[PDB]
């Protein structure tokens, strides 16, 4: 029995008791709202882990823009992951190797990335620990 | 000297403000005492440590604000082939003196390994290719031309491979000027073995080199001769950042190579292939960090006549001070020059922002001579006809090339002109296959062009002006505007303005306009008029130049207010009248900001050619009432107070307002009593 989304449940056609269950709704601002947050945290940690180890293992060094990162790891991927999320993956990568990727802003609206030595071992012992404060 | 441009190349990266080029410019209002004192080479110099690049943007403009730099300057285009090649290893010595200084923990060998080249750009000998002479071998030339076609990377050899059949002895030689100095024997000792290495082209390490075809300025090209081109070499990094149809400005240096007259001899002739080496491309990789056109001293005149509230009638003078009248077709077609802003969405499509206006009208009306003044002053601006070019030379033509044959895409008279105004001739004696196109390029600016396979979409963001003619050469009042004009439907909605100048016999006009041109062939310069009121074709296009790439007006909530009240009322007397009226208002400030003013200015301009009619196409005094009706409007006021000022009477209620007030005062009925307040009839 594995995840299979195929029901026929779904469009089955056909006091005051009922009206309390919408004074509760009103708390799902701070639940359901801080749930979806915590949603897309989850297709962000669990999927820069991959994103280290497509571009790393690739060039080095070099600088990279913000611009022209973003359009090969959408290149990369397409087989997906927008322009907007892969904005996130970049920047969530800095806080956990705050040594090895160096980010310097330009004025005007533009970043620039670049890396020196990425290492595999370091970043798989890091990943660990990220996923399970999440967890908590 | 080595030595000497050595030290005056050091002193000059390590001693420069922003205060120096703006002694060259002639600015001297406009000097900032806290970011024009700082040092501007310092700071790209740190930022390429921290980014990691190779490459130095260095002004050549720079040079010549230092006045111990005079000699440098000249030096570097006379022959750059020393000259660079002295800036390459003095930039060496002062990155690592800047590593000293800051005593940073950093890999000093990573950092003098890594070869930096200078790319200067900018300079001031701006000549053009039909003024290369033959003294200008090896010097570096700014050229300022237009791409043409592109050809796709080709590899270069730097570095050779040799391997040996019997020992299998791997060799690196490096290729010296172009001269490849193969082995005669083995290095190793136990082989020694003449002609043994093999020359192994798969592991040898290539340079990109680019071949780009740079098309000459029309606006440099004299009349009556054809446009030459010119071969353009990229190497290191820049390839494949010039694309067809793009405005580039190179300045590198004039090399040559010899040709061969045979491809199997060694013999050569006399002819030499010129070619320029690109180094820098600045577009009119990496970004423009700032410009410097024109000067800030006229920039003070700019604001000056800014701040004056005759600028509406002022310019639409100037732009045509040879037809008299057409005050309310000279108002739309300044307005097209400058256009509202292009304010481009990620998420969303592009919405044009040109202006399209079409005449119609009776001909012989200095209609084709509207076309020929806008043309003059756009830079990019073309003339075409209606049956000289149908809908293949609009287009692309897959023309050939006639040193590769090969079949290449030229653009056309809608590509050319990437950022101008359009000027078509005989708009209505067009094909229908040539109508078809011009639906696409007054929506989304895109030319999609799928013919012989080739499913390509070609950019044309550009205004459209042209000038329309009934069938029989005369504007029947009799006949509808669909009828009288072979026009399609749907293209007489995409314009956004449609000016319909008649003919009208009348003795009045016809004597003021006669005296107006005869006053231009007596005398060459006008000495009636004042210089204050005919500003000259330099400073027209200075001032839309300026506000074309800073002033970008918004459109604020009280001016979104009116555009919607607007566009009901004009459908209770489609969506294309909608964004008309928002480029009009917002071309018309360009303010920061959209004032209720420039709103109220569109709609004169739209109403002036939608109105009088209704369910049919083709004095108010009385019949029309008004005045009849604003006697006893106006004084029931006035008499509830006894029972004002000017200002007031408005307010509590303006050209009608002033001509209802004298003609009370003819019959006793008001007092003046001076401008400020109004009295009545005691």
């Amino acid at each position: 029995n594995s995840r299979y989304l195929a029901n026929s449940k779904e469009n089955f056609m056909y006091q005051a008791n009922l009206m309390d269950r919408l004074r509760e709704r009103e708390r799902r601002s701070a639940a359901l709202l801080s749930q979806r947050q915590k949603r897309y945290q989850q297709f962000l940690a669990m999927k820069m882990t991959q994103v280290f180890d497509i571009l790393f293992s690739l060039t080095r060094g070099q600088p990279y823009t913000e611009t022209y990162l973003s359009s090969l790891i959408v290149d990369s991927l397409q087989d997906p992951i927008g322009t907007k999320e892969a904005s996130e993956i970049l920047a969530g990568l800095q806080g956990i190797l705050p040594m090895d990727i160096s980010v310097h802003q330009v004025d005007g609206g533009l970043k620039v990335y670049r890396w020196n030595s990425l290492d595999k071992n370091r970043f798989s012992k890091l990943l660990q620990i990220h996923k399970s404060k999440q967890q908590d | 000297s080595i030595q000497e441009c050595t030290t005056n190349f050091r002193n000059f990266l390590m001693s420069f403000k922003y205060k120096f080029r703006k002694i060259l410019d002639e600015r001297e209002e406009f000097i900032n005492n806290t970011t024009d004192e700082e040092l501007y080479y310092i700071k790209q110099l740190n930022e390429m440590r921290e980014l990691g690049t190779s490459n130095l943007n260095l002004d050549a403009r720079n040079l010549l604000a230092y006045k111990q730099t005079e000699d440098l300057y000249h030096q570097l285009l006379n022959y750059p082939q020393e000259v660079i090649s002295i800036m390459d290893q003095t930039i060496k010595d002062c990155m690592v003196s800047l590593i000293v200084d800051n005593n940073l923990d950093y890999d000093l060998d990573e950092i003098e390994t890594k070869f930096y080249k200078v790319r200067p750009y900018n300079v001031g000998s701006c000549k053009g290719m039909r003024e290369l002479n033959p003294n200008d071998i090896d010097k570096l030339i700014n050229l300022k031309g237009l791409v043409l076609r592109s050809t796709p990377v080709i590899p270069d050899m730097k570095v050779a491979f040799f391997k040996c059949n019997v020992c299998d002895h791997t060799m690196a030689v490096e290729i010296d000027r172009g001269v490849i100095q193969e082995p005669a024997r083995c290095e190793r000792i136990d082989c020694n073995e003449p002609n043994s290495m093999s020359l192994i082209h798969n592991r040898c390490s290539f340079a990109d080199k680019q071949v780009i075809k740079l098309q000459e300025t029309p606006d440099f090209v004299p009349d009556g001769q054809t446009p030459h081109s010119i071969s353009l070499c990229v190497y290191d990094e820049l390839v494949d950042s010039c694309r067809a149809g793009d405005r580039i400005e190179v300045t590198g240096t004039f090399r040559s190579i010899p040709i061969r007259a045979n491809s199997r001899q060694r013999v050569l002739k006399s002819l030499y292939k010129t070619y320029v080496d690109v180094v820098h491309v600045k577009k009119v990789h990496n970004e423009v960090e700032e410009v410097r056109q024109i000067t800030d001293q006229d920039l003070a005149k700019i604001r000056e006549v800014a701040a004056r509230e005759d600028l509406y009638s002022l310019l639409a003078r100037s732009i045509a001070p040879s037809i008299y009248e057409l005050e309310d077709v000279k108002k739309g077609i300044l307005l097209q020059l400058f256009g509202g802003t292009n304010k481009t969405f990620t998420k969303g499509g592009r919405y044009r922002g040109d202006i399209n206006i079409l005449l119609c009208g009776d001909p012989s009306t200095s209609k084709s001579q509207i076309l020929q003044y806008v043309h003059k002053i756009t830079p990019r601006g073309v003339y075409t006809s209606g049956k000289g070019s149908s809908a293949v030379g609009l287009t692309a033509y897959i023309t050939r090339d006639v040193d590769t044959k090969q079949l290449v895409l030229e653009s056309g008279a809608l590509v050319l002109s990437d950022g101008g105004v359009c000027c078509i001739d005989e708009f209505d004696k067009m094909s229908d296959s040539t109508r078809s196109v011009l639906h696409e390029v007054m929506e989304q600016q895109t030319i999609s062009i799928a013919k012989a396979g080739i499913i390509t979409t070609l950019n044309a963001r550009s205004s459209i002006l042209a000038s329309a003619n009934p069938i029989g050469s005369r504007y029947n009042p009799n006949l509808p505007v669909t009828e009288n004009i072979d026009l399609p439907p749907p293209l007489l909605s995409r314009f956004d303005l449609v000016y319909l100048v008649l003919d009208k016999v009348d003795e009045k006009n016809d004597r003021e306009l006669a005296k107006h041109l005869t006053n231009l062939y007596l005398e060459d310069k006008p000495e009636h008029i004042s210089q204050d009121d005919v500003l000259p074709v330099e400073f027209l296009t200075m001032y839309i130049s300026y506000a074309k790439e800073h002033i970008h007006p918004i459109i604020t909530e009280a001016a979104k207010t009116e555009l919607v009240r607007a566009y009901v009322g004009m459908r209770k007397m489609t969506t294309r009248q909608l964004e008309s009226m928002i480029r009009l208002a917002e071309a018309h400030a360009k303010k920061n900001v959209v004032e209720l003013e420039d709103v109220q200015e569109a709609v004169r301009l739209i109403r002036s050619a939608i109105k009088d009619y209704a369910t049919d196409p083709k004095v108010q005094t009385g019949k029309s009432v008004i005045q009849r009706k604003l006697q006893e409007d106006l004084s029931r006021e006035i008499m509830n107070v006894l029972k004002m000022s000017f200002n007031e009477l408005i307010k509590q209620i303006s050209s009608d307002i002033q001509e209802a007030l004298s003609r009370l005062q003819q019959e006793d009925k008001v007092i003046v009593l001076g401008e400020g307040v109004r009295r009545s009839v005691r």
